[PDB]
């Protein structure tokens, strides 16, 4: 639509198209160590 | 050889997969012998009791091979 | 009903019992009061050696039943005389249940048993005439039921049991998930309101159980209203008087707070027609509310 | 070939978002990369139904002016008798909370007596332990705690009704009572020859029955099925077998200080508090090595008890935390344990770095009695 | 007297030979558990290595972290020192009672290593932080 980039106009921001129970559930770490996996909880 | 004198112990070496047969030795006082081929020990559990031993022996994974005397 | 008075104690107020004029608050130091319907204590109890457990007149103005922490329960005739001391039970009597009609007065006891104590019958100082025995845990209150040869009786074993003085045996024991701290009998809707520890009150029909909650701690009393049979006031361990409905079962009708506080927690509960309900606990101040 | 892993495409940064000089350095950068960095290809326990478990405290308990070191709960359930660092032995009702026995008479712990009909309680003050019948019982109960006995020697007040004090060569750490009442377990770290001593009330004797000693001893308990006495040393739980004079087994507790034990009242189960912040599970028919670890507190362990009746215990650390767990126990070979988190009790304070010191459990209901560092004792309900 | 609360020896046996340590309380007198002149210690179980003009702030601070240690040791296995080493903040923090309390002998731990962190930053007792070459 040329009215939302006609000159001197607004600028609508500029999207990338590459872009794209509990408590218990949480707390079971029985002992395991390395079957422990909570880094992926942690980062993603 | 090894002797384990824990009869939970005896079940977690017998379901390991290295574990290959197993032999019931039944001795002249009344205390049997349990014990169990893995590929490095033969893991042996001495029952003096007699209601212990075939709690156990029926407690024994039915895909081990379980051999008399 | 709104708050009409309160008077000072000096220590919390064990037990609870009001009549149309006396009411008898026994309280941890040792001493029962007999408040007047102003709040005239009429005579004080003394020499009990231990800590005042529960009160419970037989007779307004008359023999009054105060069990202490020394397991004997001594009956105050109204000045308040001690005419005898009913002794026997193996731990300290946790609430004892007063009976008009009958002499033998039921008492529950940190021993896991109920004793149905006599004014005269009891055998003399006066073991019980009917020491019931059957919970499993301690029986932690005992109150009549509507027949006055059965009383219902809440113990820490989470089951209530019908204990029938005429035989001495408990004839149905209702198991419920929680503790049951207090009990008590309405006759008008044949229903037995029991404390449990769970901070609920469970209204169990002896022919089952109507569980309402809204306490924030465990109740300590319960006592049904005369005025409304409906209507239940409980004073809980938070230091609040708790009145439900048995129609409203969704939480309490009013929430009465009590007059003194101290973490405070109430302890006894009555409801008595013409003083209205009393409560009282560890703030050693009871309260009545008309 | 495996692929060089293609950079992340743009970030949505452009002229505006609401979320170039050096373009050849990342491009030289990207052309490092393609040849100096490696490339690589790349249950339910369900605790609701099950739930004894508790809930946040109700009856707090206040009085003492320092640390609460022990406190015990009597047979009837209806006692509570604590003491610490002040010297002030309280005891309450557990259903009021009234401190009624005011009588003081450091208190490193105190124990009551197994039997119901004979209230006796052995309280440690330094190498000193006394025999304590509180008169607030009926006085047949004082007269039959006496005939139960009227190395360590024995000795024969606002109601200081005192029996028989033993005198021990160390500050005694740990208390235990005999199923029968008849043998007191009372072990010090600090000594060694001596570190433990067996007393007999009946025979009115102190014996050590351990000519050599490895490693100090930290606590030390009874064998609720059989005479055997469980010795939890630093590092190691040995299991001796007194009539015979004997070590049965040995743990290996995998644990640089083991701070308290409790036993399962099946006795085929034993759990282990450390000041390693760990909760050691051992099932004796299992191994000598630990069955389960636990590392879930944040500070050095205190205290570990389970319930006699319901399958619940709990552990009491420094950090103020009581970690509560439900713990289920089947006679099968089959079965093993079933350990599962059931509640984290918090809101407790923390004074010289000092958390809970001591936990025990109602004898009859799911009630835990908790002792803090600020002399304030919790009954989470 | 040459053994006060605040004078640095050095440890000649047991796990930490050869490392320097400050008196935090000497209890020449002796103790029931310890029936001998024994007296309480603070050392340096890793001395901080060398720092250089050169290296960034992250490897000076990452060479410069210190591990204590305290520990009860008999008079006749220190050997004391001439060199003293004082702050208020290692003033009567350790006792029995610290010893017995794990979570305090901890505590004690990471006090003296935080205060071992700004005395070496801050520069004093270089001796004492240099590793003795035995």
């Amino acid at each position: 639509r040329t009215d939302l980039y006609a000159c001197g106009a607004t600028l609508p921001p500029h999207l990338s198209p590459f872009v794209k129970e509990e408590k218990e559930a949480k707390e079971l770490s029985k002992m395991m160590m390395s079957n422990k996996q909570r880094k992926l909880y942690s980062k993603l | 050889p090894r002797q384990i004198s824990d009869i939970k112990q005896f079940l977690e070496i017998a379901r390991r997969k290295d574990a290959t047969s197993a032999r019931i030795k039944k001795n002249t006082n009344k205390d049997v012998k349990f014990k169990l081929r893995c590929s490095k020990y033969l893991y042996t559990l001495v029952v003096a009791d007699a209601k212990k031993a075939e709690k156990l022996r029926q407690s024994l994974p039915p895909d081990l091979t379980v051999t008399e005397v | 009903p709104a708050y009409l008075a309160s008077f000072s104690h000096d220590d919390w107020i064990s037990g609870i019992q009001l009549t149309s004029d006396t009411i008898l608050t026994s309280s941890y130091d040792g001493i029962a009061r007999v408040w007047d319907k102003s709040g005239e204590i009429k005579f004080q109890s003394t020499g009990c050696g231990s800590s005042l457990k529960s009160a419970s007149w037989h007779i307004p103005n008359q023999s009054f039943l105060t069990a202490s922490l020394d397991q004997k329960i001594f009956h105050w005739v109204i000045s308040g005389i001690l005419q005898t001391l009913f002794v026997g039970h193996k731990d300290i009597v946790e609430r004892v249940r007063s009976l008009e009609s009958s002499s033998v007065f039921i008492s529950a006891s940190a021993d896991n048993t109920v004793g149905i104590w006599d004014f005269e019958r009891s055998p003399e100082a006066r073991s019980p005439l009917i020491l019931c025995e059957g919970h499993t845990g301690p029986v932690m209150d005992i109150v009549f039921s509507d027949d006055p040869s059965v009383a219902y009786s809440v113990g820490q074993d989470h089951t209530i049991k019908t204990w029938d003085l005429i035989t001495g045996q408990n004839v149905d024991s209702k198991i419920t998930k929680a503790p049951l701290l207090c009990v008590e009998k309405l006759t008008d809707l044949h229903l037995v309101i029991c404390g449990s520890s769970a901070r609920h009150i469970v209204v169990h029909d002896p022919r089952v159980s109507h569980t309402l909650s809204g306490h924030k701690n465990l109740v300590s009393g319960l006592s049904a209203s005369p005025e409304n049979p409906y209507m239940f006031a409980s004073v809980s361990h938070d230091n609040t008087c708790r009145v439900w409905d048995v129609r409203a079962t969704s939480g309490s009708i009013y929430t009465i707070s009590r007059a003194e506080k101290t973490w405070d927690k109430l302890f006894a509960v009555d409801w008595n027609k013409s003083i209205g309900i009393v409560t009282g606990g560890t703030d050693k101040q009871l309260q009545i509310n008309q | 070939a495996p692929a060089p892993k293609l950079p992340p495409p743009s970030h949505e940064e452009s002229y505006n978002p609401p979320e170039y000089s050096n373009l050849i350095k990342e491009k030289f950068e990207r052309c490092l990369d393609l040849y100096l960095a490696p490339r690589v290809r790349r249950k339910l326990p369900t605790p609701s139904e099950l739930r004894p478990f508790p809930t946040r405290c109700t009856n707090v308990f206040i009085g003492h002016k320092g640390r609460v070191r022990c406190l015990s709960v009597h047979v009837s359930g209806n006692w509570l008798a604590s003491g610490g660092d002040d010297g002030v032995l309280r005891i309450w009702e557990v259903m009021t909370g009234r401190c009624v026995w005011k009588c003081s008479l450091i208190i490193q712990s105190l124990a009551w007596g197994p039997l119901s009909d004979s209230p006796v309680l052995a309280v440690a003050v330094d190498e000193t332990v006394y025999f304590i019948t509180p008169p607030i019982f009926s006085d047949e109960q004082i007269e039959a705690s006496k005939e139960l006995f009227t190395s360590a020697i024995w000795r024969r007040l606002h109601g200081g009704i005192v029996h028989a004090t033993v005198s021990t060569p160390s500050s005694i750490k740990s208390l235990s009572w005999h199923r029968r009442g008849d043998y007191l377990a009372t072990s010090s770290p600090t000594s060694s020859s001596q570190a433990v001593l067996i007393h007999q009330l009946s025979r009115g004797a102190s014996q050590s029955p351990f000519s050599k000693s490895k490693g100090s001893v930290q606590a030390v308990t009874f064998h609720p099925t059989m005479p055997y006495l469980l010795v939890a040393t630093q590092r190691y739980v040995r299991i001796y077998n007194l009539v015979k004079q004997e070590l049965v087994k040995t743990l290996l507790t995998g644990v640089k200080w083991v701070s308290s034990l409790s036993v399962h009242s099946s006795g085929d189960h034993v759990i282990i508090g450390s000041y390693d912040k760990r909760l050691c599970w051992f099932d004796l028919d299992f191994s000598s090595k630990p069955y389960k670890n636990l590392r879930y507190h944040s500070r050095a362990l205190r205290d570990v008890s389970y319930h006699p009746s319901l399958p619940l215990f709990c552990s009491g650390s420094d950090d103020g935390d009581v970690q509560v767990f439900h713990g289920r126990v089947y006679s099968d070979l089959l079965a093993n344990p079933l350990i599962v988190p059931l509640k984290i009790l918090r809101n407790h304070k923390v004074v010289d770095n000092v958390g809970v010191l001591s936990t025990c459990w109602h004898p009859k209901e799911a009630w835990l009695f908790s002792a803090g560092a600020g002399g304030e004792i919790r009954m989470w309900t | 007297k040459i053994l006060k609360p605040g004078k640095v020896a050095l440890i000649t046996r047991g796990r930490f030979a050869g490392k320097k340590v400050v008196i935090l309380q000497a209890i020449d007198q002796g103790s029931k558990s310890h029936p001998f002149g024994h007296a309480v210690v603070a050392g340096v179980e890793r001395y901080p290595l060398k720092v250089t003009k050169s290296m960034g702030a992250k490897r000076i601070a990452r060479r410069s972290r210190v591990k204590p240690f305290i520990k009860v040791v008999n008079y006749n296995h220190l050997m004391p020192t001439r060199y003293a080493l004082e702050l208020d903040n290692l003033k009567g923090l350790i006792t029995a009672d610290t010893f017995k309390e794990p979570t305090q002998r901890s505590a004690a731990r990471k006090t003296v290593k935080k205060t071992f962190e700004e005395k070496y930053q801050s520069g004093k007792s270089a001796w004492f932080f240099t590793p003795l070459r035995f």
